[PDB]
RNA sequence: UAGUCGGGUGAUUAGCCAGACUCUAACUUAUUGAACGUAUU
């Protein structure tokens, strides 16, 4: 809710924030700053299409860049279909650094730079992966070209190679290897991730080799 | 003339134009229908019959961009790429594009914004000049409006002219329409990174 | 101002630091190693003997300027002494110290310097491999750069003992640490930040998981 | 030797031709047209006396014309430019800016010195003279601005000469590729039927251009259009349809039964019914099968009524 | 303020009425128009110019029409320029001229010397009474130094300076050229100034003592 | 799906019907000059 006070002398605009009623001053910056876009907009449209029985229905083209900013996680991933919603006929041009937005629009609106670029293109083109609705890792990999995890981080290795290692040692678990498996689970603990798929890999490496062994009796 | 009148007939809106300011109703009516004439969709969403939008944008020797073409999205385009990529050039070049429809809305003849001699031509570009050229739509009465926004760079001796006579002449329309009848009007708006901002509600904009 | 060594305080708390007082002093620092000041002195004390010996030959017009330039003289020994006093880094080193920061710390930033064009002292920067202006800098790198230059001044400024003195104590707070950052920079700038000033306490705030997987869970 | 060759042309004096040359840069007519749109076109024509001498000058000296250019060529036009593309599906159309306004006295004798096929060779003497019957001097007090108008007779061979080792280089590299190109004036048509080359060509254009004439000659980016058989397509005003033949297109040829249906019951008036019997003129000659067409449509009689 | 602008600066620019405040509220044309005609001798009879402002969206631009204006105030710029002439005074006294007396007094930089400052702030309402007083007093000290006896003073110093670098101290020679050209200077100024046909600093201070001591009764 | 091409209908630049096409991808232009088509001689 936004409503205006004057009781106290002075002319307040209050908001309900969160079940909280407060002042704009008291919102936190990302919630002032998104408002502060909406409200504009808003503004602008109702004054300039009177004869619309819903102003927002109207025309024109808004620019907003980094659309994320401020923005958490949550709300990023409503804030497309929010603003496409209210304004069905603008057309709206955006950048964005988020895969989490990138998750909710279609690879036909995405214009993408070739990674080793140099500003020598003649054209931008879409991602070659559809985005919409697709997982978050999948979007940073394939289309954000950053990797899953921090390659500057000893440990984001550990999980590779202790598969390698597998490899190696014909899918037994040898001294090198259960060190490594040590390693990870003292560092990513007992119901980590890391460790199921570790523990996957043990599983589905001593099926394999049995199967050989049948294989060559 | 009977060109004209040929043209406006097959549903040419610049054609329509022309003859109301000459004769100066059916032709008014044309040209105020074409702006208002829309209808409500399945969904209960009006949709206006001639819409408005970027098609297309070329970037010539800006910033870092020597030779580069956009195609746009009627309804939602989003770019993507690292720091330093030219996504926020991109945005920059379409917002004083736009500045020539509003200036000219606001004022016959009115002035929108240009590029920096100072910044905005590419740094190792032979040639000492720049161009942003952008083709915008508005319904198939008039498929293609053209703008190019043109600077040399700081003392060049040749001076590269804007194009920017389409832009006004559409602008035109909506302003003159408007002042006989109103019409609902295009919204232009550019929110970049300068929109955060502290709050100050004791400070009053006494001006306008 | 900004020569002082306690203009290192100044607005150090009210949020945005002073990129622009970087710029000063960093020009200021450039203009100062192209030209040492004690040739200046020995070139003003050789003129304040030159002009002592017209006087001494009967010369009594130029006493007024004599005057002058023992009192610039004395003023050039004081910033002298006063500089020496201080037992401060040298202006070269200063220099050094600071570029070699930003560059480890701003991964699109290879070099930094001071160009004189026209009439006029430039900062100039090699980002992604092209010579630029800092207004030609994106929102994202010149919004890190100047964090990183700024509390650079401000290290170099207060620890003048140190032979690196970016090795200081300190307590800085980041909000919004990811700020115009794509998520290549959030899995560097952790490590950048805590590698160039290893002492100090960081004390952040972060919407970003990117961030988050660099940082041990015992800090969160 | 210029001056005696078009005094013998013109049956006048060596004095007077030369006389009159000494002011004709200046001696144009300024005058506009509307566009179709809005706006209007400024043409300068010459004065009548310069007319004649520019085309006794063009009588007696023949400048190579590559096959390629199919604009104000003897025989050609429009129609024989928009067939070369019509078997192509994939379309590239590129424009020349400012093209007769940039064409100067100096591009003129750079491409008379570069030409590969024979010129005439002209005496340094004549060279000031040749400059005064073909060039135009916009700025009354800048002499030293020379250009082409677009309405002068000479425009048309000058500028067509200009471009022929353009044509040659251009056309040669396109063949290479089964890319077929031809050129009205300033417009760049090049089609294909092989999927992904006509997109180097525009980067190769402007290299080209860049050599032959530095920073005279450019492309109209803005002008640069990709098409296919997916999207309209047309050449010079003529459309290409789907199976590969010249239309007038479907608008055109609506307004024009438009029209004939309006003169079957006697509504069109004499300005409309003029109007008309040019249109169809040139239908005859683009689209012969849409007459038949109307014909049938129509009555013969009518049609015939129409056209007597 | 036409008048002014164009006078000091070519294609210098007055001031436009306002959109906001100009025209008349409920104005069917939606413009406002300011119409003065001046007179300039029986050759001049009829200097028209007019101010116009239209409102914002209306169909039509209302602008100003203000070329007889400048092309008058182009007469008095550039035979001025060429040779010494008489020019109009233009001011406005407004009840703001009731202000409070800052008694501190500012350095003179020497603006107020130079004579177009005659025109800085004159429509503005107040007057400029700090200007008089700075421009006073310089007037005072002038009368009461010697005229080219820095100049006089500097030719002496040119000379001293001179001997020296002739006596084998070639150190001295940047100084020299210095001197040189403060000498140079001095007498181009003094040239300007005597060029620019102006009264001497003794009269121009008499005529306004006189001023208001006649005007301003119980000044004497 | 959309856009495009357009054979037919239709007091006809509309609407409607039929059939087809899809390199990331047409935006229909300019005279009195020039060329081309037609008319005239
Ligand atoms: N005039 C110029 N010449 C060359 N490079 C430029 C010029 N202006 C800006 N740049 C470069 O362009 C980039 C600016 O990116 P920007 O437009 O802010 O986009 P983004 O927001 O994606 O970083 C930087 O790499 C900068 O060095
Ligand atoms: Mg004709």
């Amino acid at each position: 809710n936004i409503w205006v006070e004057m009781i106290t002398g002075s002319d307040l605009v209050k908001v309900t924030n969160d079940g909280h009623d407060v002042t704009i001053d008291q919102l936190s910056d990302g919630q002032r700053v998104f408002l502060s876009l909406v409200a504009d907009l808003a503004r602008r449209m109702v004054m300039l299409n009177p004869l619309l029985e819903n102003p927002l229905e109207g025309r024109g083209i808004v620019l907003i860049d980094e659309i994320e900013l401020h923005l958490h996680p949550k709300w990023q991933q409503e804030v497309i279909l929010n603003l496409r919603s209210a304004f069905p006929n603008i057309q709206f041009i955006i950048t964005t650094h988020s895969p989490i937005v990138l998750s909710t629009i279609e690879k036909r609106c995405i214009r993408e730079f070739e990674p080793n670029d140099d500003g020598d293109q003649s054209f931008l083109d879409s991602p070659d992966m559809q985005t919409k609705g697709s997982e978050n890792a999948q979007i940073l990999e394939q289309v954000m070209n950053v990797h899953s995890t921090p390659p500057g981080i000893a440990e984001s290795h550990w999980l590779g190679n202790f598969e390698l290692l597998l490899l190696d040692n014909s899918g037994e678990l040898d001294n090198h290897s259960q060190v490594l498996y040590d390693q990870i689970k003292a560092h990513f603990g007992i119901d980590s991730i890391e460790l199921k798929k570790a523990d996957s890999l043990i599983r589905i490496n001593k099926m394999k080799n049995k199967l050989n062994k049948i294989r060559a009796e | 003339t009977k060109q004209y009148e040929r043209k406006a007939k097959g549903g040419n809106l610049l054609s329509a134009f022309e003859l109301y300011q000459r004769n100066s109703g059916e032709w008014f009516e044309m040209c105020r229908d074409y702006i208002q004439d829309g209808h409500v969709d399945e969904s209960g969403i009006f949709r206006p019959d001639n819409a408005f939008y970027l098609r297309r944008l070329t970037l010539k020797d800006f910033r870092r961009f020597s030779l580069l073409e956009i195609k746009l999205e009627e309804d939602l385009t989003v770019i993507i790429g690292n720091n330093g990529k030219g996504k926020t050039s991109i945005l920059y070049a379409i917002a004083k594009t736009l500045s020539w429809f509003v200036a000219n809305i606001l004022k016959e003849g009115g002035s929108g914004q240009r590029l920096s001699e100072m910044t905005d031509i590419k740094n190792d570009a032979e040639d000492r000049y720049s161009d942003v050229s952008s083709t915008f739509f508005f319904g198939k009465g008039l498929k293609s409006v053209p703008i190019r926004l043109s600077r040399s760079a700081l003392g060049t001796a040749e001076r590269r002219d804007s194009e920017v006579k389409p832009a006004k002449d559409l602008a035109d329309i909506w302003r003159v329409i408007n002042e006989v009848n109103t019409i609902n009007l295009p919204t232009f708006a550019l929110y970049n990174v300068e929109r955060s901002q502290p709050f100050n509600r004791n400070i009053k904009d006494n001006t306008g | 101002r900004r020569e002082e060594r306690f203009d290192a305080y100044s607005q150090t708390l009210g949020g945005a630091g002073r990129f622009d007082h970087f710029v000063e002093w960093y020009i200021y620092l450039h203009k100062r190693t192209v030209s040492d000041i004690s040739s200046s002195i020995k070139e003003l004390e050789q003129q304040v003997n030159d002009l002592q010996r017209t006087v001494d030959g009967g010369m009594v017009s130029v006493k007024s300027l004599l005057e002058q330039m023992k009192f610039k003289l004395s003023e050039a020994i004081e910033r002298n002494d006063a500089a020496v006093s201080s037992r401060v880094l040298t202006e070269s080193v200063q220099k050094s110290i600071v570029e070699k920061a930003i560059c480890s710390v701003v991964p699109s930033i290879s070099n930094i310097w001071v160009e004189m064009i026209t009439g006029s002292d430039l900062v100039k920067v090699t980002n992604d491999g092209h010579d630029v202006t800092i207004d030609q800098l994106s929102d994202g790198q010149r919004v890190f750069l100047s964090l990183v230059a700024d509390l650079a001044r401000r290290m170099v400024m207060l620890n003048p003992l140190l032979e690196n003195p970016l090795e200081g104590r300190g307590i800085v707070l980041i909000d919004e640490i990811e700020l115009h950052l794509h998520p290549k920079w959030q899995q560097e700038v952790i490590l950048n930040l805590r590698s160039a000033f290893p002492n100090i306490q960081f004390i952040i705030t972060t919407h970003s998981p990117i961030v988050l997987s660099t940082i041990e869970k015992r800090c969160i | 030797s210029v001056i005696r060759g078009l005094a013998a042309v013109l049956r006048q004096s060596d004095s007077d031709i030369s006389a009159f040359l000494v002011t004709a840069p200046r001696k144009y007519k300024v005058y506009k047209i509307p566009k179709r749109t809005t706006g209007f076109r400024v043409i300068a024509q010459p004065a009548k006396g310069l007319k004649d001498i520019q085309r006794a000058f063009v009588q007696l000296y023949s400048l190579p014309v590559h096959d390629a250019s199919m604009a104000y060529m003897k025989g050609k036009g429009i129609r024989d430019n928009a067939a070369a593309h019509a078997g192509n599906q994939y379309l590239l159309k590129a424009d020349l800016e400012d093209f007769f306004n940039s064409i100067t006295p100096a591009i003129f004798w750079r491409c008379i010195e570069m030409s590969s096929a024979q010129t005439p060779q002209f005496e340094p003497q004549d060279k000031l003279f040749i400059e005064k019957i073909l060039f135009w001097q916009p700025i009354k007090r800048r002499k030293t601005k020379l250009i082409l108008s677009v309405g002068a007779p000479s425009s048309p061979v000058i500028s067509n000469f200009c471009m022929y080792e353009f044509d040659n280089r251009i056309h040669a590299a396109c063949k290479k590729v089964e890319i077929t190109y031809t050129r009205y004036a300033d417009d760049l048509t090049f089609s294909s039927n092989i999927p992904d080359v006509l997109k180097a060509v525009p980067s190769t254009l402007e290299v080209l251009l860049k050599d032959l004439f530095g920073s005279a000659l450019r492309l109209n980016h803005s002008k640069t259009v990709f098409s296919s058989k997916a999207h309209n397509r047309h050449v010079t005003g003529i459309t290409i349809n789907n199976e590969e033949t010249l239309s007038l297109g479907r608008d055109r040829k609506r307004f024009i039964k438009h029209l004939i249906n309006q003169y079957k019951y006697g509504l069109l008036d004499n300005e409309d019914k003029a109007y008309l019997i040019g249109l169809l003129a040139f239908a005859s000659h683009i689209e012969p099968s849409f007459i038949t067409r109307m014909n049938e449509k129509y009555s013969l009689e009518l049609m015939e009524r129409l056209r007597g | 303020s036409w008048f002014v602008a164009n006078i000091l600066k070519e294609g210098g620019s007055g001031q436009r009425l306002s959109e906001m405040t100009d025209i008349k509220n409920d104005a069917e044309d939606r413009y406002s128009d300011v119409s003065s005609t001046f007179f300039f001798g029986k050759g001049l009879k009829s200097v028209p110019i007019r101010l116009s402002r239209s409102a914002l969206g209306t169909a039509e631009r209302r602008d100003s029409e203000v070329k007889p204006a400048k092309d008058l105030a182009d007469i008095w710029r550039v035979i001025n320029e060429v040779n010494t002439i008489n020019l109009p005074t233009f001011a406005l006294y407004n009840v703001e001229r009731s202000q409070p007396f800052n008694r501190n007094i500012k350095d003179n930089t020497g603006r107020r010397e130079e004579r177009f400052d005659a025109y800085s702030q004159t429509l503005g309402g107040a007057g400029r009474f700090d200007h008089f007083v700075e421009w006073y007093i310089y007037l005072h000290k002038r009368t009461v130094s010697d005229i080219s006896s820095s100049i006089k003073e500097l030719e002496q110093q040119v000379n001293d300076l001179q001997r020296t670098v002739d006596g084998g101290m070639v150190s001295v020679k940047s100084l020299l050229e210095q001197m040189k050209f403060k000498l140079s200077e001095a007498i181009e100024r003094n040239d300007a100034a005597v060029s620019s046909r102006v009264l001497t600093e003794s009269v121009q201070k008499s005529i306004v003592e006189k001023a208001i001591c006649s005007v301003v009764p119980s000044i004497s």
